[PDB]
């Protein structure tokens, strides 16, 4: 039972756009595959620990020594918009559309 | 083309006899591309006038006869989703399309050390997301030994490029059988080394817990030649494993005599094919034939393999896709007006329908109300699928099966079934959740399609795999079929 | 009716390079020019851990007579900001490096405990300036080592507050792993506060105020609060769950969202990370790293060294006050005469001059003389009214000033 609601919420948490055409189709392939995640649920793990990291390395710490940053305009290169050595956003947050 | 098949090795020593010059084995090599690849279709972008650079000088260390690198005039194509400094690098997707790096991979790095010589990029599925590679935003790649079938996924350009006598080896990423899979289907030999093996830094992650660089040849050799080449620590990469000793090719050609092979009951289980299962089971008694000693065990957990894998490996890729916002590189949308828009307009027009499936599914999974569910609960399941292995691995030196179920499937015949799609990893995630290093081999062929057979060993013990995987590979290879397509 | 408040505290590591990046932790006015693919999340890029900040963090969360773990991991908190470009801050969740642990205050009132329940390493964010009606982003600033402070909710009063961001500033300070000044945003601080009528064990709205930037400005934006809510459990009052940003001018809170549940981060251990194994003979180095903290170090004024109950909190507001004035007592300067002078006299000094480097300027070596000839010597006082400032900001000795002039 996944709702139109979740599918909603969750494309908001994603930060994917999402249309009713498309929600709707997505309401039912996510459940589809949460049926397919249901299959763990035969799985007995009482008792057994969550595993987090398939090795065994402990403490890899690096020495606080600097290291000069890379030229600005190394940094900007890539970026589609950018103002005066800045990455340029929308910040007209506000409400119909933040 | 006429060194277009010669293995690493052969091409190497022909290389250092002066038998050949690099500038013309690049040469040869992208004859090969500009006749096989628009057919093929196993490459993005290509580095041809660097790469041309490079070779002329290496012509030059050849004359001075100083020829530096565990591979050095060797043509190399590498998965698009490994950062090269300087060339472009998309995932496949239109999310990066355009994207040029800046900075370098660790592997490139040491692929560069040895002198190698970068071809170009390979296609993949989108964000190393598929079976297929039909994903993919660019071309949909085919499988040399049969144009109507896929090549694999996600590395799927990767096996073929090796396949087709495009370049004599190629770098793949594994995160549940990226690897290990293209290879079977394209009758390569494809290694996903033990987890911590080969550093992360430039792998452009999708699920840092079950990621890795692996490589992709025509044969066992070459194979764990490369993997020397790549292996060893980086203080770029706080998970990669300090482990000295990267000599995996000390033990190919010694015998496995007495060699103790466990072969888990599920892995010719149920939803194994006929022909596949007849392929490995033949499989199996060739290496009695060789003195392995080869017995069943019991891995009663693999069958949650692949649920509890998507629900990780989202999860993570519902965490390291997010750097995509458009805003310092990528895709940006030019619609966007707000800020929410262009979030959600950048990622939602840059990224292909499976892609927003895992994260859609991931973010879920690690959702208020959900995490202990669905995410947690599959971390524990992770926990039960190496307990297997530990167990088994007391008693027995490797495990074999097949790569996947069946052979290679049709075009387009699962592109639009996630489910079906999906099921095909039943062999390969639980290499990856374990952590353990994996190698695929051929081992037959039904209707021309290649089968592959699986070795899983201990971590970090990738020798013995490469050991066993050659001793096979004397009774069993398309060593001769490749250069007949 | 107890207000019930708590303090999420945040401090920068003065550490020469970044929590997560060899990028250096200090830059320059040129925005984005202190940066690598690491702190611009570029694809493929990994996070590498600072030792240092490590050490420092466990440094202060001892300080701080927290348990240190013996196990510690990092994890992701996830969420979109054109500030924050992984669209995740690495910190920690479960296994802070520390927990429960505690500092004493003295309130109107007399003593106070009040409980301090965890310590976490993180890294902060970039900059965004808000131009036009866009917005410009300096990633210079991202990944800077911060460490996270949480207090037991055992705060009770706007004053309280006060003396709780001192004390813990205070002890900070003392540790040498942040100059901790608000001015300079080394030291940042937001507020929790609730009301609950008493009898009852329901609460009626609950409130976290942003946009606190001085120790004086977190008490006005508490206790204003305070009081707004004050009248909406009274008056008629609608229940709920906010965030309130402060007004510095008109010294009001404003609403500025209405929390429809709670912040969804979707925490989860980092995979990039391999986990910290926090042993004995570790947590020994960082323990012996650490002085005589303010407290006991006040205690040591009291008894020994007989000082007053006001001067000893002053002279232990600073680890080189506090320093310099014990310099200076060895040297020949009378305990009290020297605490005179400090307490009021240099103090005010270095507050009119803004002199707050107290280091470069005068010495205990200068002003240990200028209190004997004002002791013994020359007779008294007058005098002293200049002979000290130009003791301060220009020689060495004022006992070639007096004469000099
Ligand atoms: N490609 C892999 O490593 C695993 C699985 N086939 C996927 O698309 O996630
Ligand atoms: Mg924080």
């Amino acid at each position: 039972k996944v709702t139109r609601e979740e599918v909603e919420h969750i494309a908001n948490l994603a930060r994917l756009q999402i249309s009713p055409e498309e929600t709707e189709e997505m309401a039912n392939t996510l459940e589809s595959i949460l049926d397919f995640a249901k299959q763990n649920d035969s799985a007995d793990t009482e008792g057994v620990e969550p595993t987090y990291h398939v090795l065994d390395l402990q403490n890899v710490l690096r020495e606080d020594k600097a290291i000069k940053g890379i030229p600005q305009e190394l940094a900007l290169k890539n970026a589609k918009e950018t103002e005066d050595g800045q990455f340029k956003v929308p910040t007209i947050m506000n409400e119909e559309d933040a | 083309m006429s060194i277009r098949y010669e293995s690493v090795e052969n091409l190497l020593t022909l290389i250092k006899d002066k038998k050949i010059k690099p500038s013309d084995v690049v040469k040869d090599i992208y004859d090969a591309i500009e006749e096989t690849d628009p057919t093929i279709k196993s490459f993005l972008a290509l580095d041809k006038e660097n790469a041309i650079k490079k070779a002329q000088e290496l012509d030059e260390l050849q004359a001075k006869d100083q020829m530096d690198g565990k591979l050095f005039g060797i043509p190399m194509g590498i998965k698009d989703n490994i950062i090269t400094n300087g060339l472009e690098t998309t995932c496949a997707s239109k999310m990066l399309e355009g994207f040029v790096p800046i900075y370098e991979s660790t592997v490139m790095e040491k692929l560069h050390k040895e002198n190698a010589v970068l071809i170009g990029k390979l296609n993949m599925d989108e964000f190393a997301m598929g079976g297929s590679t039909e994903t993919s935003y660019f071309k949909k790649t085919v499988n040399p030994f049969d144009h109507k079938a896929v090549p694999g996924g996600s590395s799927g350009g990767s096996a073929a490029a090796v396949a087709a006598g495009l370049v004599p080896l190629s770098l793949g990423s594994d995160t549940g059988g990226s690897i290990r899979q293209p290879a079977a289907y394209c009758g390569v030999v494809g290694m996903k080394p033990t987890y911590g093996r080969v550093s992360r830094f430039g792998l452009v992650a999708f699920a840092s817990s079950l990621d890795q660089i692996g490589p992709l040849t025509r044969n066992v050799k070459d194979n764990a030649i490369v993997l020397e080449a790549i292996s060893g620590a980086d203080v770029n990469d706080s998970t990669s494993a300090p482990v000295d000793d990267v000599d995996f090719t000390s033990e190919i050609g010694k015998d496995i005599k007495g060699l103790k092979v466990a072969l888990p009951k599920e892995y010719l289980g149920e939803g194994v094919a006929d022909d596949v299962k007849e392929a490995v089971q033949n499989a199996v008694e060739t290496l009695k034939s060789l003195g392995a000693v080869v017995e069943e065990v019991s891995l009663p957990n693999t069958k949650f393999g692949i649920p509890s894998y998507y629900v990780i490996a989202s999860s993570e890729a519902s965490s390291n896709l997010s750097r995509f916002d458009g805003i310092r590189y990528g895709y940006h949308s030019k619609e966007a007006h707000s800020l929410e828009e262009l979030y959600k307009m950048s990622r939602s027009e840059g990224f292909g329908k499976e892609v927003k499936r895992r994260i859609f599914l991931g973010t879920f999974a690690l959702s208020s109300g959900y995490y202990d569910a669905y995410y947690k609960k599959s971390q524990k399941v992770r926990t039960l699928i190496k307990n297997d292995f530990d167990k088994v691995f007391e008693n027995y030196d490797v495990v074999v099966g097949p790569t996947a179920p069946t052979t290679a499937f049709n075009l387009g015949e699962e592109i639009d079934d996630p489910l079906t799609m999906y099921a095909n990893d039943l062999l390969t995630t639980p290499v990856n959740l374990a952590g353990l290093p994996g190698i695929s081999v051929p081992c037959g062929q039904s209707n021309g399609r290649p089968i592959g057979l699986q070795f899983i060993g201990k971590p970090f013990d990738e020798k013995t795999l490469y050991r066993v995987a050659y001793q096979y590979e004397t009774q069993y290879n398309l060593h001769d079929v490749y250069e007949k397509l | 009716f107890e207000t019930v408040i708590g303090l999420e505290v945040h401090v920068e590591l003065k550490t020469d390079s970044k929590m997560f990046s060899p990028s250096p932790a200090h830059f320059g006015a040129e925005p984005n020019s202190n940066t690598n693919v690491i702190d611009l999340a570029y694809p493929g890029v990994l996070p590498v851990v600072n030792k240092r900040a490590v050490d420092w963090a466990m440094r202060a969360a001892m300080a701080l007579n927290m348990e240190i773990a013996t196990e510690s991991k990092f994890d992701r908190k996830n969420y979109f900001y054109p500030d924050n470009p992984k669209a995740y801050q690495i910190s920690q969740f479960d296994q802070p490096i520390g927990e429960n642990g505690y500092i004493d205050i003295e309130v109107d009132g007399e003593t106070k405990r009040i409980g301090i329940t965890r310590l976490h390493m993180e890294e902060d964010a970039g900059k965004s300036t808000h131009k036009g009606e866009y917005s410009l982003v300096d990633l210079n600033r991202q990944g800077t080592p911060l460490i996270e402070i949480v207090s037991e909710p055992d705060i009770r009063s706007p004053k309280e507050a006060y003396a709780y961001l001192e004390k813990l500033r205070s002890i900070i300070q003392y540790t040498g792993v942040s100059d901790v000044k608000m001015e300079e945003g080394s030291l940042r601080c937001d507020a929790n506060i609730s009301l609950r009528p008493y009898g009852q064990e329901k609460f009626g709205t609950k409130a976290e105020l942003k946009n606190l930037n001085s120790f004086n400005y977190v008490r006005k934006g508490l206790e204003y609060e305070e009081k707004r809510q004050e009248e909406e459990l009274l008056n008629g009052g609608e229940i709920g769950q906010e965030t309130r940003r402060f007004d510095e001018s008109t010294g009001k809170t404003i609403l500025m969202r209405v929390k429809e549940g709670s912040d969804d981060y979707r925490y989860f251990p980092e995979p990039d990370i391999v986990p910290l194994y926090i042993d004995d003979a570790w947590k020994e180095r960082v323990r012996q790293t650490i002085p005589e903290l303010p407290d006991e170090r006040k205690a040591k004024y009291v008894n020994e060294l007989g000082l007053p109950a006001y001067d000893a909190h002053v002279l232990t507001l600073t680890k080189e006050m506090s320093d310099f004035f014990e310099s200076t007592i060895e040297h020949g300067a009378d305990v009290k005469l020297t605490s005179n002078w400090l307490m009021g006299g240099v103090n005010e000094y270095l507050n009119k001059n803004q002199v707050e480097l107290l280091d470069t300027k005068l010495t205990p070596e200068n002003l240990a003389g200028m209190i004997k000839l004002i002791e013994d010597g020359t007779m008294s006082s007058k005098i002293a009214k200049k002979v000290f400032p130009e003791l301060a900001a220009k020689g060495g000795n004022a006992k070639q000033i007096m004469e000099d002039n």
